[PDB]
RNA sequence: GUGAAAUUCUUGGACCGGCGCAAGACGGACCAGAGCGAAAGCAUUUGCCAAGAAUGUUUUCAUUAAUCAAGAACGAAAGUCGGAGGUUCGAAGACGAUCAGAUACCGUCGUAGUUCCGACCAUAAACGAUGCCGACCGGCGAUGCGGCGGCGUUAUUCCCAUGACCCGCCGGGCAGCUUCCGGGAAACCAAAGUCUUUGGGUUCCGGGGGGAGUAUGGUUGCAAAGCUGAAACUUAAAGGAAUUGACGG
């Protein structure tokens, strides 16, 4: 069930049971990891490389070829942002949602919608902090956070 | 059907199933060498691709995205690979 | 006319009159009460446009169009529902091959194009590959304002 | 006790449905819950089409008919006679009356 | 039908109109016995139009939401 | 008594009540 | 769809070229030779409107007329304060084309 | 700290006047004196200087506006509708 | 106008038929045991603004989750305040009827209100009288959305798409029919089942009927009232589902 949603849905990526490499796969681990670093200098987030990786070099999954995930490689060069992907694009919703709301005074539904995505990023944001991927005293502001965000 | 055999289900009913509700779980996709007429190399594309791919060097749109598999341009070969 | 259909109405207003003669010009068309109803059924979807349009003589009308979804001959469901953005791009595709056929040309020809109402009958053919529509008329057409009343522009479409 | 599961309305996945009035006697009905007519009746009586033939100027003059979208509470339904009080097992079938055709 | 007669006219165009508005759409019963009589008292009788008043949506209908209770 | 009107009853009440204790 | 373009691609001028904000260097750089695009907000004083077009038009740069006002042409360079007039020396996002 | 829990600025006035008549000329006071950004300049120094002359210190610029307001919710629909009948007058 | 009348409007043309103008409401028919939304609720055309389910996915993070005291958001209608506007309808009220009486049911007029903006209020038979998340346990025919396939027809064109049909499949929904799955006091329910063969996790909540959602205290509100919430006292039943009979303006 949805964490803010009264749906079901079962829309998922089933992963296949072959965990060994394609033969037909004449890109190598290095062949791989250059790429990666280029299209992350290009200003993809790691949810956007591994769809081009997949739909234009034909690699089943970075995890299997390389050995490692996507942002294990792209935080061991060190050129990762420091935001998670998903905490980014929450906060950067939030942004769009308050610009919005702020115009458009009696779009109750808009308010409803505000709470329910920050409930989402205070619970993501708790997460990180556990895993120290953001510091203690982080916060998510709603009057810093057009700041933060973009 | 108090004796359905759950151990050994014959494929046709299980290419009916659900990726997820199989015995094992088998994905719907793939990857197909697709071949763009008025070229010579062949570019691996995924068959759910969600982007317009594109050559290295052809200036020519092979698919499109679409709700759920690649939307092939008219005249552009393709072929599985190892099912 | 001759021959032709019943249902459809006219209102001819008198603009002039000598002798002992009145004469009339076109002012509005108008479906009937009982064949606009026999139209309206379900598990169809309608669609009704209007757009403010302007002759080349300086009249300006309000052009209203209704259109039917058709259950086809081999049909089994029980209705023939149009989806929204379907009913969207008809009533936009109908609105701009219903200004175009009156802004190109004249009243007179907008006029005698409507008494067979070609306009409907290409308004259907162009939206067959979207949605079959089968039951399209023009539903109804005011005029808004009239330029000046010339004698002289009368006086020819009364007479050669 | 409740006495019908279709809960004497056609509302199913909705929350509101707007009302209507009944044509009989102006009761604010809700859409769904008040029972629809569509007659489409002659505009002559039955007996009175051979009398209008013989004074129709046009020899082929096709009849227009009237139609009407009568909506009733249950109360006027009732009292018209247009529906009535059913068995318990007679209740639960959705098929209409026949039309008495031939 | 008489003053028709003597004034010269021969043949009708019939305009029946029900109450129309937020109101019945149904004739009365007068509708059939003047329609009837006109064309039996040596009338013509041509196109039969409604000009009942069908509004897209009317005014509130008087009476009250519980009806006209009887 | 139908329970609205029981309801309404005990509103004039309680209005009572109020006017009452409120005054001294 | 001019406007919501305009807004992120001087969103990528910032942090990818370089740029100069406020009038008096706008001048500066636009009688240098090496201004490219100058964007006035609305909210200009219409003297200075007329006179920087008269100096671009000396300097063969393009004037952008931004539907805004200084307040958020401000907000859309990035900065906290209000923006008049600024002048792009290379865009470094193709908002100009070559 | 919070000084009042509802007066605001009409605390000036005491227990006088009554509670809904400080209530009613609260929200004037407050419209009154503030500061509104200014149009042609972009900053926040128009403050009214009589009834109905309101002035940028930073611009030196002077409007005619409301009594207690920059600009009144009439005058405002009323300068769309000349625009709308201007664009009307010709085509 | 009514069952019948009457108060009422009318030779100054009342009603009616035609042509205009103005105002304020409301979006019929299409409109469905159809859709969406957390609910309340949402229906003329087009444009803009953000939002969302489901689907597809060999994309990504890697336990980030379920329910939740305290706390908070939204919340039909009616009601309150201020400002607009007030067509129709219409509490209060008046008059005519009806009646033994008729402060009503019927009719004529009619104030607040009914519409918009801002600020309150937080209640409904706010109902599916049925908590949420998860799993398992019959069948069948449909429907909405998305997707995957397939004879053929149709729209264009010369062919695929691409729409519209026809036959299936998948998932997620609103439902529907049937069943000795099982349960239940039964009505009935594929959930109200998997419950003496009693335990998936977790909120709220009832203890015979009244007194009573009353008194009091606290708290919210401009007010109307809202939240929390007893006791003394009284009583042998009050109720639920079905059966038979009686009765029904
Ligand atoms: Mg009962
Ligand atoms: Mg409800
Ligand atoms: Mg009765
Ligand atoms: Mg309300
Ligand atoms: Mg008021
Ligand atoms: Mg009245
Ligand atoms: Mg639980
Ligand atoms: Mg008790
Ligand atoms: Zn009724
Ligand atoms: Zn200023």
């Amino acid at each position: 069930g949805r964490m803010h949603a009264p749906g079901k849905g079962l829309s998922q990526s089933a992963l296949p049971y072959r965990r060994s490499v394609p033969t037909w796969l004449k890109l190598t681990s290095d062949d791989v990891k250059e790429q990666i670093y280029k299209l992350a200098k290009k200003g993809l987030t790691p949810s956007q490389i591994g769809v081009i990786l997949r739909d234009s070099h034909g690699v089943a999954q970075v995890r299997f070829v390389t050995g490692n995930k996507i942002l294990r490689i792209l935080k061991s060069k060190g050129l990762a942002p420091d935001l998670p992907e998903d905490l980014y694009h929450l906060i950067k919703k939030a942004v769009a949602v308050r610009k919005h709301l702020e115009r458009n005074r009696k779009d109750k539904d808009a308010k409803f919608r505000l709470i329910l995505i920050e409930s989402r990023i205070h619970r993501l944001a708790r997460y990180y902090k556990t895993k120290r991927v953001l510091p203690p005293n982080w916060k998510y502001e709603s009057s810093t956070a057009s700041a933060l965000v973009a | 059907p108090l004796a359905k055999d759950l151990l050994h289900p014959s494929p046709e009913e299980e290419k009916r199933k659900h990726k997820k509700k199989r015995l094992v779980q088998s994905p719907n996709s793939y990857f197909m060498d697709v071949k763009c007429p008025g070229c010579y190399k062949i570019t691996t594309v995924f068959s759910h691709a969600q982007t317009v791919v594109l050559c290295v060097g052809c200036s020519t749109v092979l698919c499109q995205p679409t709700g759920g598999k690649a939307r092939l341009t008219e005249g552009c070969s393709f072929r599985r690979k190892q099912h | 006319q001759n021959d032709e259909v019943a249902f459809r109405k006219f209102k001819l207003i008198t603009e002039d009159v000598q002798g002992k003669n009145c004469l009339t010009n076109f002012h509005g068309m108008d479906l009937t009460r009982d064949k606009m109803c026999s139209m309206v059924k379900k598990w169809q979807t309608m669609i009704e446009a209007h757009v403010d349009v302007k002759t080349t003589d300086g009249y300006l009308l309000r052009l209203f169009c209704v259109g039917f979804t058709k259950k086809r001959n081999n049909q089994i469901r029980k209705t023939s529902y149009a989806q929204h953005q379907q009913v969207r791009q008809i009533r936009k595709k109908m609105m701009e091959i219903m200004t175009r056929e009156v802004q190109t040309n004249d009243l007179k020809e907008v006029v005698n194009k409507l008494i067979p109402d070609s306009i409907g009958k290409d308004i259907e053919k162009a939206c067959q590959s979207i949605y079959p529509l089968h039951d399209v008329f023009v539903r109804k057409v005011k005029m808004l304002k009239k330029p000046k009343f010339e004698l002289g522009k009368l006086m020819e479409l009364h007479g050669e | 006790t409740k006495k019908r599961r279709n809960n004497g309305r056609a509302k199913k996945g909705r929350g509101h449905v707007q009302p209507i009035r009944c044509t009989n006697c102006a009761r604010c009905v809700p859409k769904d819950k008040a029972i629809k007519k569509f007659v489409i009746r002659n505009i002559v009586e039955a007996a009175a089409v051979r009398d209008i033939s013989e004074a129709s100027v046009f020899d082929a003059y096709v009849l227009p008919k009237l139609y009407v979208k009568l909506h009733y509470c249950v109360s006027c339904a009732i009292h018209s006679k247009v529906v009535r009080n059913r068995s318990r097992e007679a209740r639960k079938d959705r098929t209409p009356p026949p039309r008495f055709r031939p | 039908a008489q003053r028709c007669k003597e004034l010269g006219i021969t043949a009708l165009h019939i305009k029946l109109r029900a109450t129309g508005g937020n109101r019945t759409k149904t004739p009365g019963p007068g509708a059939q016995s003047a329609l009837r009589a006109l064309a039996r008292s040596g009338m013509k009788i041509g196109r039969i139009e409604d000009v009942t008043p069908i509004p897209s949506d009317s005014t509130r209908r008087k009476g009250g939401r519980r009806g006209r209770r009887l | 008594m139908r329970a609205k009107w029981r309801k309404k009853r005990m509103r004039r009440l309680k209005r009572k009540r109020r006017k009452m204790r409120q005054r001294s | 769809k001019s406007l919501e373009s305009i807004n992120s691609r001087l969103q990528l001028v910032m942090k990818s070229g370089k740029y100069v904000l406020g009038y008096k260097q706008t001048l500066k750089m636009i009688r240098q030779g090496k201004a490219k695009l100058v964007i006035l907000a609305n909210n200009c004083p219409a003297l200075r409107k007329s006179e920087i077009e008269y100096y671009a038009m000396l300097a063969k740069t393009g004037v952008h007329h931004y539907s805004g006002n200084n307040i958020e042409l401000g907000t859309a360079c990035g900065k906290y304060y209000r923006v008049c007039t600024l002048a792009i020396i290379d865009p470094g996002d193709s908002d100009i084309i070559r | 700290a919070k000084r009042t829990k509802k007066v605001g600025i009409v605390g000036k006035y005491g227990t006088r006047y009554g509670a809904s008549l400080r209530k009613m000329v609260k929200k004037i006071e407050i419209s009154q004196h503030a500061k509104y950004t200014c149009s042609f300049c972009g900053k926040t120094k128009m403050k009214r200087r009589a009834v109905g002359i309101w002035h940028c210190g930073s611009c030196m610029k002077t409007v005619a506006g409301g009594a207690w307001t920059y600009n009144t919710t009439s005058a405002v629909t009323v300068k769309s509708a000349i625009r709308r009948l201007k664009e009307l007058k010709d085509q």
